[PDB]
């Protein structure tokens, strides 16, 4: 804070100025202007299939299975519960230590599942092995804020999202730190590794988004388009964009190599926050969990909603389309897991 | 006077001592206490056979409707302050 | 129906099952959130203890008191898990004027919350033992930090003690009714009737939303 | 105290600016050759049949 502070904090500034300047200066095109031909995807209808009832506690997070059968379901009862979407059928029921979870994922093999919350651990539990039971594989200790995402690199390596203002990276095996991800001012919020699994991104409560090199450590780019916070974001299948649920009642997306914002997907009406989104399996529907008990369905192109998914009594709070794009396992705070299509 | 006391009573339908009691039970028993009113015109006038047919129960169905009216109206109430009985039955 | 699908569906059944009991077991407890400041001494305002949660059954009713630790001074994301529980339990301690500003702009931000909208708060005015001997001398009196700190009803002791209750329920009856209603209450050091007043306040609150969910009020 | 800015004037924001970035239209029209590529091995754009679909 010495005179390089009346000088480099405008120092801190000309980058920002002439980055802004670099970025509005390749923009010779909004979305909507070579996706306006396109003829729209018309009302997308999508009813339930299965519906996925068990859970008590609202659920927090919900996680697909590699093999597009299996999934995980996170709830405020501390249980967590491995699904069969074909036959509805309770796999495991592994109880919680810390009652309060706001994080859950399946791993790439399908060997281990991880949960987390405002015990600021995340807990990797064994799903198969010679026991027969399901019992933690790790305490993955070491973080001073909540967590609040959790996705598996390998099956081995897991990233995790906290409310320090930290992504950070462990390793299962040795349990220690390998890699801290920081920069962030607020609470980190979500989490979306890309396809290619050697970079994710993550949205805080600064309105930006930052996308890091999970083999370097350091933040490539931040993306600073919304107004209120992101509590949501989701990876384009081509992994070459991604989508940012923010609380502001919009949910814009950005494209990593343009570095700036496509579009914003707003209604007038809507006011809401959104709580989650996913693109389907192409990425041009977009779903977005919303808080009004709602999760409309969004042309991506087109930025025209083309369906509701109303059917939870309240607030939507998972939301995740399966590895063949052939359902969305939707879950709410009504403690109902829900299957559309 | 009933029919203003109904009168009343839905004029200032949303009130918290009108919400005090059991608003639907409490428009059920002022119908009540209405036809138990009108019950008492069958007796004047020259005894014909219907109206001599419908002169007893029409005071007592009303009655008995008023007096459980007033009876499950402080049951619900009751059994609210309880330590740890619906909208239609 | 193959067999082994039968026998995968008979498991299944029997999870439910289990999940099912514990169900009953999470219900009968009650769920209370403790929060306050650092200098407010709540772990102290539970004096028999038996996110640092804390397990005391009083009139042979259990309640399960959450004391949230580690997190930052935000409390904008992880509040948005509470908002079940029977009541929070706000302890400020009175010792200092020069903080009381900032512990009812506390106040007003987590009364005032879009997911604390129908959880109604018990206040704890911990510290009241030397709130007399902060009084009695009159060395550093609230009128230095505040305008009108001149006039309410040892006397003295009580008159200076009931202004950050009239202050304080000015707070919570600005915005909200019904849903949620403040419990002022007086709280010591050595004061024996906390737990007690903790039960007396969450066993009315049941009851005002027994009268709202049976539509008596 | 240097750090505040310096990991915010030489380590992020003087490597954030010294990135290539190309026009957004080699994006928009690269999204959009992705998902028309992808139309028909897309299950919720184009529903499949019921005995195809497991559900």
């Amino acid at each position: 804070l010495q005179s390089e502070l009346d000088q480099l904090r405008q120092e801190a500034e000309q980058l920002k100025n002439q980055i802004r300047d670099a970025r509005k200066a390749c923009a010779d095109a909004t979305l909507s202007q070579i996706t306006n031909n396109i003829d729209p995807v018309g009302r997308i209808q999508m009813r339930t299939r299965r519906t996925l009832r068990g859970h008590l506690a609202k659920i927090y997070a919900m996680h697909w299975g590699t093999d597009s059968r299996l999934l995980v379901s996170a709830s405020q009862d501390g249980k967590l519960i491995i699904w069969d979407s074909y036959t509805t059928n309770k796999v495991h029921a592994i109880p919680l230590r810390s009652s309060w979870v706001m994080t859950c994922a399946y791993a790439p093999s399908g060997n281990y599942v991880a949960c987390g919350g405002l015990d600021n651990i995340c807990s990797i539990y064994n799903l198969k092995t010679r026991e027969g039971n399901v019992r933690v594989s790790r305490e993955l200790a070491g973080h001073t804020g909540y967590l609040s995402c959790c996705r598996f690199l390998d099956d081995n390596q897991i990233v995790t999202s906290s409310g320090d203002t930290t992504c950070a990276l462990w390793d299962i095996e040795t349990g220690q730190q390998t890699t801290t991800f920081t920069g962030h001012t607020g609470d980190v919020m979500s989490l979306s590794l890309a396809p290619d699994t050697r970079l994710f991104v993550s949205g805080a409560c600064d309105a930006s988004a930052k996308l890091w090199d999970v083999r370097e450590g350091m933040c490539r780019q931040t993306f600073t388009g919304h107004e209120s916070d992101i509590n949501a974001i989701c990876f384009f299948p081509n992994g070459n964009a991604f989508a940012t649920g923010s609380d502001d009642a919009t949910c814009r997306l950005f494209d990593l190599r343009a570095d700036q914002e496509l579009m914003t997907y707003s209604h007038d009406n809507i006011i809401c926050g959104i709580t989650s989104v996913s693109f389907s399996k192409s990425g041009r529907l977009l779903l977005a969990g919303y808080d009004d008990f709602n999760c409309n369905v969004w042309d991506a192109l087109k930025a025209d909603r083309a369906g509701v998914l109303a059917g939870h009594d309240n607030r939507v709070s998972c939301l995740g389309v399966t590895d063949d794009g052939m359902a969305v396992a939707t879950g709410s705070w009504d403690s109902f897991l829900k299957i559309w299509n | 006077l009933t029919a203003f006391v109904l009168g009343v009573f839905i004029k200032f339908r949303n009130t918290p001592i009108v919400k005090a009691t059991n608003r639907e039970l409490s428009y059920l028993l002022l119908f009540s206490l209405l036809c138990c009113f009108s019950s008492s015109l069958f007796f004047i006038g020259e005894p014909q056979d219907w109206t001599c047919r419908l002169r007893q129960p029409a005071f007592g169905i009303s009655f008995v409707l008023c007096i459980s009216c007033i009876l499950v109206k402080t049951n619900r109430v009751l059994l609210v302050f309880e330590a740890k009985w619906g909208l239609n039955l | 129906v193959s067999a082994e699908d039968k026998a995968a569906a008979e498991r299944s059944k029997m999870i439910d099952k289990n999940l099912r009991e514990d169900g009953e077991k999470a219900r009968r407890t009650l769920r209370l959130l403790l929060l306050g400041a650092d200098n407010s001494g709540k772990s102290t305002i539970v004096k028999q203890m038996r996110i640092f949660e804390t397990k005391f059954q009083v009139d042979k009713v259990n309640f399960h008191m959450f004391d949230v630790g580690g997190q930052r001074d935000e409390r904008r994301k992880w509040i948005q898990c509470f908002n079940d529980v029977t009541a929070i339990i706000f302890v400020v301690d009175s010792s200092d004027y020069n903080r009381l500003q900032e512990a009812l702009n506390d106040f007003k931000s987590i009364w005032n919350n879009r997911w604390l909208r129908t959880i109604s708060v018990i206040l704890f005015l911990n510290k009241q033992d030397l709130l007399a001997e902060k009084v009695l001398a009159g060395k550093s009196k609230i009128e230095d930090y505040f305008p009108e700190f001149a006039r309410y009803t040892d006397p003295r002791v009580t008159r200076a003690k009931y202004f950050i209750r009239k202050e304080f329920v000015d707070i919570s009856t600005a915005s909200g009714d019904g849903r949620h209603i403040c419990y002022p209450h007086f709280t010591c050091a050595v004061d024996t009737e906390n737990a007690r007043r903790i039960f007396n306040d969450c066993k009315d609150i049941i009851l005002q939303m027994n009268l709202r969910e049976y539509n008596l009020v | 105290a240097s750090i505040a800015q310096a990991r915010k004037l030489v380590e992020q924001l003087k490597m954030e600016a010294n990135i290539d970035r190309i026009k957004v239209s080699k994006a928009a029209a690269d999204l959009m050759a992705y998902c028309e590529a992808h139309a028909k091995e897309d299950p919720l754009l184009t529903p499949v049949p019921a005995s195809e679909n497991p559900f």
